[PDB]
């Protein structure tokens, strides 16, 4: 009986130059694409969320293979032999080698700005009555929220046990690689829309959408809620959480429709702890 | 088979050099053989650096999709004619439009090439050899190429600056901008005046600009959407030739009335404007001194909705460009 | 367009109007000479606009004006939203309307 | 003759980078006939590849996607030390971004029972009894599916842009990947046409067999 | 156990022109960008801040590596080497001179202002009848408190009580980068939201908000109160205190709402005291 959790998270408004890429001698570039209406957003990496999960798996007991030096800023590795059964991450995460491999029990695609990207930079001119060169660095930021979409096969870790602990580490993110030192961008949820289904597929990757340029209001994107009232995407197995759960019930007629049956909480510990119950309850932890 | 016989074929893993290499038919050896004769080499100049700061190392590989063995090889002998001056390029899109520069136009023929643009660039100053950096997809039809083709007439060439063996070329960054908007088949106006002024505070392409005025003028004509912003124009150049001629008659006999220090005066005034409320004032009183306006009165309800809708700062850009390309 | 761009064009067509009112005054009060002045007229007319400081001064003057046009078909037609629109709006915008409306001034044909 | 198994796609991020870009994370505009094939095989959880050679797969691209180039510190085997950094380097891989497509399948070339489209039509009747591990995804690992549906030819009910086999054609698609190296690989040279045709025309059915 | 520090700080009252940008012809243009509804804000960045705190330490008589001469303007290294261990600037903020380089407990946000910038410029001449190219200018300024989110990881303090210093320079800062000439714009905080706390999630960013667009209000954003009421973010790791205690005690059915369980104190040296002493408690110190 196979059981999957998805979930579209968005974060908070705040600024953020997360990811960036490569430089051209003069600005430090976010990294972009097009986007819903050809609109270019800012991206953040799935391995950056990948790697900000590995992080908090290792900042909290749960063995980890691939240890992270902090000091030396490297990436050691315990056990050459990946041993899933054991270490956390490689039952989570997955491996590859030249037994031979496993694919990860997780899949979340890359983060997306929620607005669309403007020509915002940083100027950078280091303090100093001598100015020599590797000053004037420009710094592009971005004053959105960030949209992630994720999906765990629970069925396919290795222990059953461990859907808990990614779910606190979601919750919890510690942080996306990104200039903390300038830019501290937190990436903790501010509304969730997670689903439990033994389905492989769940319409709900990218819900939250406003455009709307240079705004925060972030409603639920129509094409969602029509995919809601059509019939498909069972209101039963959806879980909404956050401060959409305010819009949600300012909406008219919502106490008649289809989306009222869903498990709505506007405390998000709240719904982590009733999905964390359903989902021991079904995996029988 | 490795990487210097096909571009991009590295193996991604030194470890499995044995196993995980690519492989080919002996003919399409012999194909990758001879593929450097086809394409052209171009070099590509960063405008954020300064060229005399920065020697151009940055090699752009023109690879052009074939559709035919003569046509590929007459294109390939008629691009032998041009100057190295012009292979200097500012943008990936500009070096793929002169590999199709030279190609024949017919107006029978619906003309359609296709050609592949592969960035080689040394990742950091130590870099031992270059990296492919960027691969993009350039599509030209009859329409892009004659618009690409005005735009080389209109707008000037490269500066050929020579110094102690010192060659630099001063390539204009508008022809590319517009190159590159064409490409993307977006309005070439996207913001050439962000990029001649905004951004060039050194004019280096605005004087360009004020090379090729009469270029951009021409784009904006073919723009239908500037009509409006066009017959702003003309009636801030109306009121100020009323002002001029007001101050014609205020001119004393014998001295010389200051035109040029009045429109410096103008300049300074509407660069002067912070918000909204203090540029509509100055801009309506200007309007009002210039006197009876025929262009704002045949056009009174669609030049009062402009200027109520468009945001000050665009209204103070036009009416720069008005000021620039006043011409009695 | 928007309501807001209607009652916009309604209170320029109004100046217009009045002005319209108040420089026939003029030409009939003094028609002996060459010509009456109109253009003293306009620059007059937009000193005085300028001199004003505030809103109630501003607003008394243009009151002032648009009882001296006469009758304002543009403001027959609509009474509350022109009002509305003159009471409600900041002075300094109802300073460009009417300056626009004077740049926009058509000779009579 | 059973009408073809109809799958409608929606993918918020994919890539299919092609096999001599091994460079550049550089990729095919359309999803190749063996990354469909494959991504099929996982939703009926079929883990040989074998199993279900002969399947015709035909893909109508509703809309054209934008290409968006983005960077990844990717990890390759290059010295034995996995802490060595010489292992991490910094490489563009290109991604296609709202990739909405229609997948034809027809499985009657299959000399084995059940057909690829009979497993597909009884996981989508039947979510729970079919068993699999893993998400779902088109293309790299972390590139989820947003939705896969059965859906009918007139689900959107507009004007498709076919993927034809021409010998004349610009893309090289593999129906068939060899991962190691590139001696299995098999090569399909295709077109991007823009018809109005809610059904495939002959040669969309791009049909998967083994090199040999 | 893992414990962090955030809050978001909001500044007096007054004219500032502290982040001048790359100016173009006459006029000093004050770097500024979107923000909250699409209206333009202005921004002083955080790395000023960060430099400010530099400064503070150096000024304490804590060791700091990088020695700032205010006669030569310039800045020295006492040692060419990072030593983490010894010197606090380099514990706190980090280094990379390009072991080489340290992650940086202290995380800072940039400045944003809370009232939209409106365009208001200042004119300036040379005096005398003498006038040359350098004459007159303009100066671009704004009169808006302005306001920086920063978040700090005690754990990854090498000294733990190297946190004390860092929160006696955020409520004493010393001048931020700027036009102190014409424009000596104080940057002490007058209204703290500090939050201390295990888990990392925080929900304090930017929580400020403007009762009306020109003005001098400063009122609790609303989603701050929201939440607060909603059951997460404990009022128990809530640390409030400031001009905008007054607002809060002001404000309707207050003794009920769970903001009345939390840390407020209406002078700001009082929450300090209270914040400091439940942190050396916390970490044995």
């Amino acid at each position: 009986p196979n059981y999957y959790l998805y979930g579209t998270v968005l974060t908070r408004y705040g600024l953020a130059s997360l990811n960036h890429d490569i430089r051209r001698g003069n600005k430090t570039i976010l990294q972009k694409g097009y986007w819903n209406n050809g609109k270019i957003h800012s991206f953040v990496g799935s391995s950056a969320i990948r790697w900000a999960l590995r992080f908090y798996l290792q900042k909290q007991g749960y063995l980890v293979n691939r240890v992270w030096d902090e000091e030396e800023h490297i990436n050691r590795l315990t056990s050459e032999d990946f041993d899933p059964e054991k270490f956390y991450d490689d039952d989570i995460f997955g491996f590859a080698l030249l037994p031979n491999q496993r694919m990860g029990a997780l899949g979340m695609n890359m983060a997306v700005s929620l607005t669309p990207y403007d020509g915002a930079v940083k100027l950078g001119a280091k303090s100093g009555r001598e100015k020599d060169s590797t000053s004037l660095h420009f710094t592009e930021y971005h004053a959105t929220r960030y949209q992630y979409y994720f999906g765990i096969d629970a069925t396919h870790l290795k222990d059953f046990s461990r859907i808990l602990p990614m779910i606190d580490g979601i919750m919890n993110l510690p942080k996306v690689g990104g200039s903390s030192n300038i830019f501290n961008y937190p990436f903790c949820p501010d509304s969730l829309v997670f689903q439990w289904t033994n389905h492989f597929a769940s319409y709900i990757s990218y819900c939250f959408e406003y455009c709307d340029p240079k705004s925060k209001e972030a409603k639920l994107s129509q094409e969602f809620i029509d995919e809601v009232e059509c019939g498909q995407i069972d209101p039963s197995k959806l879980w909404i959480g956050g401060t959409i759960v305010k819009d949600l019930q300012q909406l008219d007629n919502f106490e008649s429709s289809p989306l009222n049956k869903a498990h709505i909480y506007r405390n998000r510990n709240e719904m982590i702890e009733a999905l964390k119950t359903v989902i021991k309850r079904d995996l029988g932890l | 088979i490795t990487s210097w016989l096909y571009l991009g074929g590295i193996v991604r893993h030194a470890r499995t050099q044995n196993t995980t290499k690519l492989e080919e038919k002996p003919e399409y050896a012999l194909a990758l053989l001879f593929v450097p004769v086809v394409c052209h080499y171009c070099l590509l100049h960063i405008p954020s650096e300064d060229l005399k700061e920065r020697k151009p190392h940055r090699y752009l590989v023109v690879i052009p999709e074939i559709k035919d063995f003569e046509d590929a090889s007459q294109r390939r002998w008629r691009l032998q004619q041009l100057e190295t001056k012009q292979f200097h390029v500012s943008s990936l899109g500009e070096a793929g439009l002169l590999y199709y520069s030279l190609d024949d136009i017919q107006p029978e023929v619906a003309y359609y090439q296709a050609c592949q643009v592969w960035l080689y660039e040394k990742t950091n100053k130590a870099s031992r050899q270059r990296t492919l950096m960027s691969i993009e997809e350039i599509k030209i039809d009859k329409n892009i190429l004659i618009t690409y083709q005005q735009v080389q007439k209109y707008f000037k060439t490269n500066y050929q600056i020579i110094k102690y063996k010192q060659i630099f070329i001063k390539v204009n960054p508008i022809r590319s901008l517009i190159a590159d908007n064409l490409v993307k088949g977006i309005h070439w106006w996207s913001n050439f005046w962000e990029k001649l002024v905004i951004e060039d505070s050194k004019e280096y392409l605005f004087n360009q600009l004020f090379s090729n005025r009469e270029g951009f003028i021409i784009m904006a004509e073919n723009s239908e959407e500037d009509k409006q912003y066009l017959i702003f124009i003309k009636v801030f150049q109306q009121a100020m030739k009323g002002n001029f001629a007001k101050i014609y008659a205020k001119t004393e006999e014998g001295k010389d009335p200051p035109i040029k220090k009045k429109v410096e005066r103008l300049r300074a005034e509407l660069n002067y404007c912070y918000d909204e409320l203090s540029f509509k004032e100055y801009l309506s009183d200007f309007l009002v001194r210039g006197g009876l306006n025929k262009y704002f009165n045949e056009h009174q309800e669609e030049i009062a909705l402009l200027i109520k809708k468009s945001p000050w700062q665009e209204i103070r850009i036009w009416s720069l460009l008005a000021i620039a390309s006043y011409k009695p | 367009n928007s309501e807001e761009d209607k009652q916009y064009l309604i209170f320029i067509k109004v100046f217009q109007q009045a002005m319209k009112g108040n420089f026939a005054k003029i030409y009939a009060k003094t028609e002996e000479g060459k010509d009456p002045p109109i253009k003293k007229k306009v620059e007059r007319l937009r000193a005085e606009l300028n001199y004003c400081y505030d809103e109630l001064s501003f607003k008394e003057y243009l009151s002032d004006f648009l009882v001296r046009g006469g009758l304002n078909k543009y403001f027959n037609e609509h009474q509350e939203e022109i009002a509305l629109l003159i009471k409600k709006s900041p002075w300094q915008e109802i300073r460009i309307w009417s300056l626009l409306a004077i740049a926009s001034y058509k000779p009579k044909d | 003759m059973i009408a073809p198994l109809i799958l409608y796609l929606d993918v918020p991020f994919t890539t299919f980078r092609e096999s001599h870009a091994r460079e550049m994370g550089k990729t095919y505009p359309v999803p190749p006939p063996a990354t469909v094939y494959g991504m099929l095989l996982s939703l009926v959880g079929e883990t040989n590849v074998y199993r279900h050679c002969g399947v015709e797969l035909a893909i109508a691209m509703l809309s054209s996607p934008k290409k968006s180039r983005i960077l990844r510190q990717m990890r390759r085997f290059k010295n034995a030390d996995f802490s060595h950094p010489e292992n991490v380097i910094p490489c563009y891989q290109e991604i296609l971004s709202n990739l909405k497509c229609l997948i034809w399948v027809r499985s009657d070339e299959e000399k084995i029972q059940p057909s690829l489209r009979e497993r597909i039509q009884l996981a989508f009747d039947h979510p729970e009894l079919v068993r699999r591990f893993g998400c779902l995804f088109l293309g790299e690992s972390d590139q989820l599916i947003k939705t896969i549906k059965l859906a009918r030819e007139d689900y959107l009910e507009g004007v498709r842009q076919w993927a034809i086999r021409d010998n004349r054609g610009r893309l090289t698609l593999p129906y068939w990947v060899d991962h190691v190296g590139s001696r299995n690989t098999r090569f399909l040279r295709y077109r991007i046409e823009e018809m109005d045709r809610l059904s495939p025309p002959d040669l969309a059915w791009t049909m998967v067999q083994s090199p040999i």
